[PDB]
C-alpha cells in the first residue's frame, strides 16, 4: 500500500493551490481519507476529512471554509483545494486512510507527504513529559492527558498512538488505546483509566526512537498531542 | 470388487463393537451435572438483567 | 465370500445391539422425571437484519458473539453486527447458490459452500481493506452442505458425496478424508475439544469421527429420514440431530445410543437447523413450518415457540456466551432473540 | 453515537445502497433451471441457446438476461438441494422423443422414455415446484421422425393404439408429458418439439418467459 | 317532478345499501386476513384504503340525505352546506385518486416495455404509488381552494341580493375529475395495447386464456358504458332540461354515489382473492 502525494511548494500569501494524494495497493473507494498537517518543527493538527462516497465532509476550525477536500474514486486520488492561504499553513501535509468499522484500525497508513513553504470546545490533549532521555533495553512509558473522558457510552475508548521516526511519516501503534496495530512489535501496549493514559513500551530499540503523539477520535475535531520525544 | 467393501464394512463394525460403554444412567447424571453447573451462566434459560443485556 | 462377509456383519450388528441393550438400564426420562421443569421460555426479536435479497441458507456467529455472517442465494455473504444493526462487510460470491457458511474462531476468515462444490475461504483482515478470496478448496465431488473451522489452517467440510474431509489451508488439499456414509451428509459440529466431530447424513445415521486418527468410532441410528442438522452438546459428550421425520434426537457418546426423542403430534414438518443453549438444557430447533421450537434437552417438554418468520427457518445460531439466538429463515431476514 | 460508530453507520448505509443497486440490475435478469435425463438433448439445448459444481449459461434477449443453471454434475438424490431453485421462474425440461424405442443401457427393462416420464412426474408435482412453470423441449425430433416408422410406440406404452405416424405419436408423447400436471391451474407447461437444429429455441424461451412474468404479475396483483 | 324525485330517493337508498355491502365486504375480509396473519400484499392494502375512503364518502352522502329529509332546517343555515361541500371535495379527491393509484399499480406491474423510466417505476412501484398519493395533495388543496372560492362568490352574490353557481362548481369539479380520469383511461389503454401485443406473440408461438382472465370484464365494460351515458344524460339535463333544480339534491347524491357504490362491485369481480372470499360466503349462505 502506498499514498505518495504531490503538490505544494513555495507560494505567496493569499494564494491558491491543489494538493493531491495518489492511492495504490488498496481499496481507495471504501476508505475514509484524512488530511493531516505538521508545522516545520511542531506537532500535527487534523485539517480535513472526506468519507467514502463523499457523504461526510469535515474541516478544522482553522481551515473551515478556507479549504475544500474531495476524492476521485475512479482515479484513486485525494484533493485539498486551498485559497486565501496564510502563514500558519506552512506544514508537512499528509494524506491518511482510516477504515470505517470497529475491530478495525483507523489511521492505519500514512502517506509520504509534501512540503509547503509560506513566505511573509475541541478535546485538548497534552503530553507534559515532552523530552525523555532513553536508552536501549529500558522500558519507558509515555503519558497523555485528555480534557474530556474518552470512555464513550459504547464502552469503546478512542485513543490512537503514533510514532514518527526522523524524516519519516507517522505509523499507527495503538488504536482504541489498547489494541495493537498490524506490523507493530508486541513490545508496545496501552493502558489507562479513560482520562489519563500511558503508552508502555518494552525494551527499546532504534525503531522506537522518534516522537510519539496521541489522538482522540470521539469528537471529530481530532486533536493530536504536543508530541513526546524519545532521544537515545 | 465388492468383497473389499464388505471386508471394510466388517472391519469398521469390529471397531464400533469393541469400544467400551457406560451405563445410560451415569450419562444422564453427567448431563444433569453439566446442566446444573452452568444453569446460572445460561442467559437464554435464565434471562440476564437488561442492564447487562447488549440487545436492549 | 460376500455372503460370509454379510453374515459376519449381521452377527456383529446383533452383538452391538445386545451390548447396547445390556448397557441401557434406565432411560433419560426416569432420571429426569424428578428434575424441575424448565419453565415457559419466551423470546422477542431484539434485532431484525435486512439486506438479503434471497433465502438465507446459513448463518454462523463469531468467537466474540458480537459479529455474525449470513449466506443467502443472491451470492452475498454479509458480516453483520448483532449489537448494532450494521453491515460490516459484503462479500460478492462467484457461486451464488450457497448452502453453508462458517466463521473462523480467530475472526479473520469465513467460508461459503453450495452446489459449487468448493469451500471458498475469505480473508477478512487485510492491508488492502477489502475482503477477498483466500483459496478455493476444490476437492469434493458433491455439493457443500456444512463446513466448520478447526483453526485458521484447518477446516472440516461435509459434502453430498457421502464423505467429509479435513483441509489444511496453507496447502489447500485434503489432509484426511472421512468415508463411511452412504447418504448425503448435511451438517457437522466440531466438539469443544477440537478433536471429534459428528456428521449427520441422509441415511438416517450420524457418524462420529476423530480428526487426528481419521476413522469412525461410533455410529448412531434411531431416525427414519434424512438428518438435516446436528449440534454437539456444550459438554462435548453428546449431540442432537434434526431430521425430516419431524423428530429431534439426543445421543450420548459413551453409551452409544439414542436417549430422548423430541417429537410432537402437531409437528409434521422436518427440522432444518438445530443448535443448543450455553448450558445445554435448552435445545433450539428450526422447524420447517416457518417456526423455531425451543425444547428442553433433559426433559422432552417443549417450552417456547420463536414464531417470527414468514418462511422456512434454515439456519439457527446460538451465541458462545448464550446471549442471543439468531434465526435466519427464507423470508430474507435474520432475527436475534433473547 | 461516536465518530467511529457514525462511520460504521455510513458504511452500513453504503453497503445497503450497493446491495439495492445490485437488486436493481438483477430485476430484468431471470433465473431458469435446466433439467432432463441422460443424453436427452440438454447439451443440444445449451449449445443452441447460447448461439464439479453446477454450470451457468448467460444469454440475452430483448433486455431479458437469462441465467440458466444446469445441475447435471453433482449427482445426488436431488431431494436435498432442489429447494435452492424454488424461486426460479421457469424449469426448462428436456425430453428425448427418440428415447421411446431406446432403453437404458444399465437396465434394458427401464425404458429411457419412461425414465424421463417419471422424472418429469417428480418435477411437475414437487414440494418447492408447485408454482414454477415448465418449458418443455422434446428434442431429437429428426431422430424421432425417423424412428416413428421403424419401431411401433406400443412396445413402449402398453396403452398405445394409434397409428405409427410422426404427428400422432408426437402428440401422444406430448400428452403423456403434460397430463402429469395434476394441478393444471397455477403452473403452465409450454411444449415445443425442437429438432436439434431449430434457431428459434431461444426465441421460444423469450416469449415463454415473458408470458410467465406477466402471469406472475397478475397473480401478485390478484387479477389472475 | 315528484315521481322522478321519489324514484331518485329509492335508487339512492338502493345505491347506499349496495355501496355499504361492497365496501364492508372488502374491508372486513381484508381485516380478517390481517388479524390472523396471512401474507399481505400491496394491492390489498390499497384496496383497504379505497374501501374505507368509499364507505366514508357514502356515509357522508347518506348523512346529507338524512339531513335533507329529517332536518331541512339544517340546510336552512347553509353553514353545514359549506362543511359538507368541503368534506365531499376532500374525500372524493381521496377516493378517485386512490382508484387512479390502484390503476397505476396495475399498469406498472402488469405491463412490460423496454423503456427505462417504466422499468424504474415498475421496480419502485410501492414508492411510486405512495409518492403519487402524496403529490395529489397539491391537487386536493387546489380543489378545496377553488370550490371554497366558488361558494364564497355564491354567498357574496346571495348577500348582495344559486343554480348557476351550482352549475359552475359542477363544471369545475367535472374538469378536475377528468384530470385523473384521463390518466386512468390512458393507462388502461396502454395496458390493453400491451396485452394485445402479447396475445399476438402467443398466437405466433405456442399459446391467451389468462389474458382473458386479466380482461375478465364480464360486467366492467358493461358498467362503464352505462355510467358514461348516464353521466352524459344527467349533465345535459342539468345544462338545458327543465325541472331538475327541484330534485337537484337527490339526483346529485345518487349520481355521486356511483363510484362509491357500484365501483366496488367491480373491484370484487376483478379481484380474484376477493371473489374467492365472496364464493366462500355464497357457499356458506347455501
Ligand atoms: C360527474 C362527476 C363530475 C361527479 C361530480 C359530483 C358532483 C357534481 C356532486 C356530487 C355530490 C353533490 C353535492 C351533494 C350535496 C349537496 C348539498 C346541497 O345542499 C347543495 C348541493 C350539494 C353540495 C351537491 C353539489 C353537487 C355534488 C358535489
Ligand atoms: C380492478 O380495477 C380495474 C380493473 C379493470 C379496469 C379498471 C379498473 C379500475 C379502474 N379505476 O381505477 O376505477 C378503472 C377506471 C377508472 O375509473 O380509474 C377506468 C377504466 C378501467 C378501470 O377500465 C376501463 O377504464
Amino acid at each position: 500500500v502506498q499514498l505518495v502525494e504531490s503538490g505544494g511548494g513555495l507560494v505567496q500569501p493569499g494564494g491558491s493551490r491543489k494538493l493531491s494524494c495518489s492511492a495504490s495497493g488498496f481499496a481507495f473507494s471504501s476508505f475514509g481519507m484524512h488530511w493531516v498537517r505538521q508545522a516545520p518543527e511542531k506537532g500535527l493538527e487534523w485539517v480535513a476529512y472526506i468519507s467514502s462516497g463523499s457523504g461526510t465532509i469535515y474541516y478544522a476550525d482553522t481551515v473551515k471554509g478556507r479549504f475544500t477536500i474531495s476524492r476521485d474514486d475512479p482515479k484513486n486520488t485525494l484533493f485539498l483545494q486551498m485559497t486565501s492561504l496564510r502563514s500558519e499553513d506552512t506544514a508537512m501535509y499528509y494524506c491518511v486512510r482510516s477504515i470505517y468499522y470497529y475491530g478495525s484500525s483507523p489511521f492505519d497508513f500514512w502517506g509520504q507527504g509534501t512540503t509547503l513553504t509560506v513566505s511573509s470546545s475541541d478535546i485538548v490533549m497534552t503530553q507534559a513529559t515532552s523530552s525523555v532521555p532513553v536508552t536501549p533495553g529500558e522500558s519507558v512509558s509515555i503519558s497523555c492527558r485528555s480534557s474530556k473522558s474518552l470512555l464513550h457510552s459504547n464502552g469503546n475508548t478512542y485513543l490512537y498512538w503514533f510514532l514518527q521516526r526522523p524524516g519519516q511519516s507517522p505509523q499507527l501503534l495503538i488504536y482504541r488505546m489498547s489494541n495493537l496495530a498490524s506490523g507493530v512489535p508486541d513490545r508496545f501496549s496501552g493502558s489507562g483509566s479513560g482520562t489519563a493514559f500511558t503508552l508502555t513500551i518494552s525494551r527499546l530499540e532504534a525503531e522506537d526512537v522518534g516522537v510519539y503523539y496521541c489522538m482522540q477520535h470521539l469528537e471529530y475535531p481530532l486533536t493530536f498531542g504536543a508530541g513526546t520525544k524519545l532521544e537515545l | 470388487a465388492s468383497i473389499a467393501q464388505a471386508r471394510k464394512l466388517v472391519e469398521q463394525l469390529k471397531m464400533e463393537a469393541n469400544i467400551d460403554r457406560i451405563k445410560v444412567s451415569k450419562a444422564a447424571a453427567d448431563l444433569m451435572a453439566y446442566c446444573e453447573a452452568h444453569a446460572k451462566e445460561d442467559p437464554l434459560l435464565t434471562p440476564v438483567p437488561a442492564s447487562e443485556n447488549p440487545f436492549r | 465370500e460376500l455372503d460370509q462377509l454379510r453374515q459376519e456383519a449381521e452377527q456383529l450388528k446383533n452383538q452391538i445391539r445386545d451390548a447396547r441393550k445390556a448397557c441401557a438400564d434406565a432411560t433419560l426420562s426416569q432420571i429426569t422425571n424428578n428434575i424441575d421443569p424448565v419453565g415457559r421460555i419466551q423470546m422477542r426479536t431484539r434485532r431484525t437484519l435486512r439486506g438479503h435479497l434471497a433465502k438465507i441458507y446459513a448463518m454462523h456467529w463469531g468467537t466474540d458473539s458480537r459479529l455474525l455472517v449470513s449466506a443467502s442465494q443472491d451470492g452475498k455473504l454479509i458480516i453483520w453486527d448483532s449489537y448494532t444493526t450494521n453491515k460490516v462487510h459484503a462479500i460478492p460470491l462467484r457461486s451464488s447458490w450457497v448452502m453453508t457458511c462458517a466463521y473462523a474462531p480467530s475472526g479473520n476468515y469465513v467460508a461459503c459452500g453450495g452446489l459449487d462444490n468448493i469451500c471458498s475461504i475469505y480473508n477478512l483482515k487485510t492491508r488492502e481493506g477489502n475482503v477477498r478470496v483466500s483459496r478455493e478448496l476444490a476437492g469434493h465431488t458433491g455439493y457443500l452442505s456444512c463446513c466448520r473451522f478447526l483453526d485458521d489452517n484447518q477446516i472440516v467440510t461435509s459434502s453430498g458425496d457421502t464423505t467429509c474431509a479435513l483441509w489444511d489451508i496453507e496447502t489447500g488439499q485434503q489432509t484426511t478424508t472421512f468415508t463411511g456414509h452412504t447418504g448425503d451428509v448435511m451438517s457437522l459440529s466440531l466438539a469443544p475439544d477440537t478433536r471429534l466431530f459428528v456428521s449427520g447424513a441422509c441415511d438416517a445415521s450420524a457418524k462420529l469421527w476423530d480428526v487426528r486418527e481419521g476413522m469412525c468410532r461410533q455410529t448412531f441410528t434411531g431416525h427414519e429420514s434424512d438428518i438435516n442438522a446436528i449440534c454437539f452438546f456444550p459438554n462435548g459428550n453428546a449431540f442432537a440431530t434434526g431430521s425430516d421425520d419431524a423428530t429431534c434426537r439426543l445421543f450420548d457418546l459413551r453409551a452409544d445410543q439414542e436417549l430422548m426423542t423430541y417429537s410432537h403430534d402437531n409437528i409434521i414438518c422436518g427440522i432444518t437447523s438445530v443448535s443448543f443453549s450455553k448450558s445445554g438444557r435448552l435445545l433450539l430447533a428450526g422447524y420447517d413450518d416457518f417456526n423455531c421450537n425451543v425444547w428442553d434437552a433433559l426433559k422432552a417438554d417443549r417450552a417456547g415457540v420463536l414464531a417470527g418468520h414468514d418462511n422456512r427457518v434454515s439456519c439457527l445460531g446460538v451465541t458462545d456466551d448464550g446471549m442471543a439466538v439468531a434465526t435466519g429463515s427464507w423470508d430474507s431476514f435474520l432475527k436475534i432473540w433473547n | 453515537l461516536s465518530a467511529e460508530d457514525k462511520a460504521a453507520v455510513e458504511r452500513s448505509k453504503m453497503i445497503d445502497r450497493n446491495l439495492q443497486e445490485d437488486a436493481e440490475r438483477d430485476a430484468r435478469t431471470v433465473k431458469l433451471l435446466l433439467l432432463g435425463a441422460g443424453e436427452s438433448g440438454k447439451s443440444t439445448i445449451v449449445k443452441q441457446m447460447k448461439i464439479t459444481g453446477i454450470i451457468e449459461t448467460q444469454f440475452s434477449f430483448k433486455d431479458l438476461h437469462f441465467r440458466m443453471f444446469d445441475v447435471g454434475g453433482q449427482r445426488s438424490e436431488r431431494k436435498k438441494w432442489i429447494h435452492c431453485f424454488e424461486g426460479v421462474t421457469c424449469i426448462i425440461f428436456c425430453a428425448a422423443l427418440s428415447a421411446y424405442d431406446m432403453v437404458l443401457v444399465e437396465d434394458e427393462e427401464v425404458n429411457r422414455m419412461h425414465e424421463s416420464l417419471h422424472l418429469f412426474n417428480s418435477i411437475c408435482n414437487h414440494k418447492y415446484f408447485s408454482t414454477t412453470s415448465i418449458v418443455l423441449f422434446l428434442n431429437k425430433k429428426d431422430i424421432f421422425q425417423e424412428k416413428v416408422t421403424k419401431v411401433h410406440l406400443s412396445i413402449c406404452f402398453p396403452e398405445y393404439t394409434g397409428p405409427n405416424t410422426f404427428e400422432d405419436a408426437g402428440n401422444y408423447i406430448k400428452n403423456q408429458f403434460l397430463d402429469l400436471n395434476l394441478k393444471k391451474e397455477d403452473k403452465e407447461i409450454y411444449s415445443h418439439m425442437t429438432c436439434a437444429t431449430d434457431t428459434q429455441n431461444v426465441k421460444f424461451v423469450f416469449d415463454a418467459v415473458t408470458d410467465i412474468i406477466i402471469k406472475e404479475n397478475l397473480k401478485d396483483c390478484g387479477l389472475f | 317532478g315528484g315521481v322522478i324525485k321519489s324514484i331518485f330517493t329509492f335508487v339512492l337508498i338502493v345505491e347506499f345499501i349496495i355501496g355499504n355491502l361492497g365496501n364492508s365486504f372488502i374491508a372486513l375480509v381484508n381485516c380478517i386476513d390481517w388479524v390472523k396473519g396471512r401474507k399481505i400484499s400491496s394491492v390489498d392494502r390499497i384496496l383497504t384504503a379505497l374501501a374505507i375512503s368509499r364507505i366514508s364518502l357514502v356515509w357522508l352522502i347518506f348523512g346529507s340525505w338524512c339531513v335533507s329529509v329529517f332536518f331541512p332546517a339544517l340546510f336552512a343555515t347553509e353553514k353545514m352546506f359549506r362543511m359538507l361541500t368541503n368534506i365531499w371535495t376532500v374525500i372524493n379527491h381521496f377516493s378517485v385518486w386512490l382508484a387512479t393509484g390502484l390503476g397505476t399499480f396495475y399498469f406498472l406491474k402488469i405491463a412490460n416495455f423496454s423503456n427505462s423510466i417504466f422499468l424504474y417505476l415498475k421496480w419502485r412501484v410501492k414508492k411510486v404509488v405512495l409518492v403519487l398519493l402524496l403529490v395529489t395533495s397539491v391537487f386536493l388543496f387546489l380543489n378545496i381552494a377553488l370550490i371554497n372560492i366558488h361558494i364564497n362568490a355564491s354567498i357574496n352574490g346571495y348577500r348582495r341580493n344559486f343554480t348557476r353557481f351550482s352549475s359552475l362548481i359542477v363544471l369545475t369539479s367535472t374538469v378536475f375529475i377528468f384530470i385523473p380520469f384521463t390518466l386512468s383511461l390512458a393507462m388502461f389503454l396502454l395496458l390493453i395495447f400491451s396485452m394485445w401485443k402479447h396475445r399476438k406473440k402467443m398466437q405466433h408461438t405456442v399459446k391467451d386464456a389468462s389474458t382473458k382472465a386479466h380482461r375478465g370484464v364480464k360486467s366492467v365494460i358493461t358498467f362503464f358504458l352505462l355510467y358514461a351515458i348516464f353521466s352524459l344524460s344527467f349533465f345535459i339535463s342539468v345544462w338545458t332540461s327543465e325541472r331538475l333544480e327541484e330534485n337537484l339534491i337527490i339526483l346529485s347524491q345518487v349520481m355521486g354515489m356511483a363510484y362509491p357504490s357500484c365501483h366496488s362491485c367491480v373491484l370484487i369481480l376483478g379481484n380474484k382473492k376477493l371473489r374467492q372470499a365472496s364464493l366462500s360466503v355464497l357457499l356458506w349462505l347455501r
